[PDB]
């Protein structure tokens, strides 16, 4: 197809092979992280981890999207004026 | 398997040509026992002009570290101190 | 691109490695012509076989 | 002058930034990035509200 290359990472056997010291959150790391929190939170509430269906997250998105719709009416009537 | 050879303690080493006399050996100096000086250093290589920048930069001591944090500290409240009493007294002879 | 060029550098620094045993090799057995003095005396002399 | 030609340049004079300020070329992540989108788009919240506010002015 379009020959792609998955990502690799072999060894260095050298001496510039443990210098490096770079703390810096990448993407996965924060979405891995939201993910294992989310399966634990829902194995003290929901007593089953399969993760089918998850509703904690939609109450809290949910309250989420009242304060959005909130801010949103708020200026679109600061506009008013 | 290293070549060795003569030097005066502060200098460099002796030629294994000169002599004792044309090499200028006072009779009882103290001579020390160091190594034919050098070869090339066998100069690195490295095309990437990316990693050009992360190799050879390494050579500073540039690490943050929690001691560059410690003279830190210090150097603030030295600063503090002094101004700390200049004010006050600037409030107390210009002023009263 | 972040992805691939971050893998030739983990080659570059791989195949870097390799240089340095036949240089280390190569000078084993061939030092400059000072080091031969200090050759004969020693246990590793006539150490070359067929 | 194909994009491909134009999107490596910028790419590649960007793993080099990188590599003087943060000491890895990995490019994971790069903050000099978010650091040069953020002041920039405080330029165009000043050029549209006051395009939005010229115009408040032609009713």
């Amino acid at each position: 197809d379009r020959r792609s290359f998955s990502s690799r990472t072999p060894v260095n056997e050298n001496p510039d092979g443990v210098q490096y010291r770079r703390g810096f959150v990448t993407r996965h790391q924060v979405s891995g992280w939201r993910f294992v929190m989310r399966r634990i939170a829902s194995g003290v509430a929901l007593h089953d981890t399969r993760m089918l269906v998850d509703p904690l997250r939609t109450q809290s998105r949910a309250v989420l999207t009242g304060a959005l719709i909130l801010v949103t009416g708020l200026v679109g009537c600061f506009i008013f004026s | 398997p290293v070549r060795l050879s003569l030097a005066p303690i502060g200098g460099a080493p002796f030629s294994l040509d000169a002599t004792l006399d044309t090499v200028g050996v006072v009779d009882g100096d103290l001579l020390a026992l160091q190594a034919v000086p050098s070869g090339p250093p066998a100069p690195r290589i490295v095309e990437d002009i990316a990693d050009a920048a992360v190799i050879f930069s390494e050579a500073r001591r540039r690490q943050w570290g929690p001691t560059h944090i410690a003279r830190g500290a210090a150097l603030a409240l030295i600063g503090l101190i002094l101004v700390g009493t200049g004010l006050s007294v600037a409030h107390r002879v210009i002023t009263g | 691109r972040a992805d691939y060029l971050r893998y030739l550098s983990v080659v570059r620094d791989n195949v870097r490695a390799h240089a340095a045993e036949q240089r280390a090799a190569l000078e084993w057995s061939h030092p400059e012509p000072e080091v031969l003095a200090t050759i004969p005396g020693t246990r590793r002399q006539w150490e070359r076989d067929p």
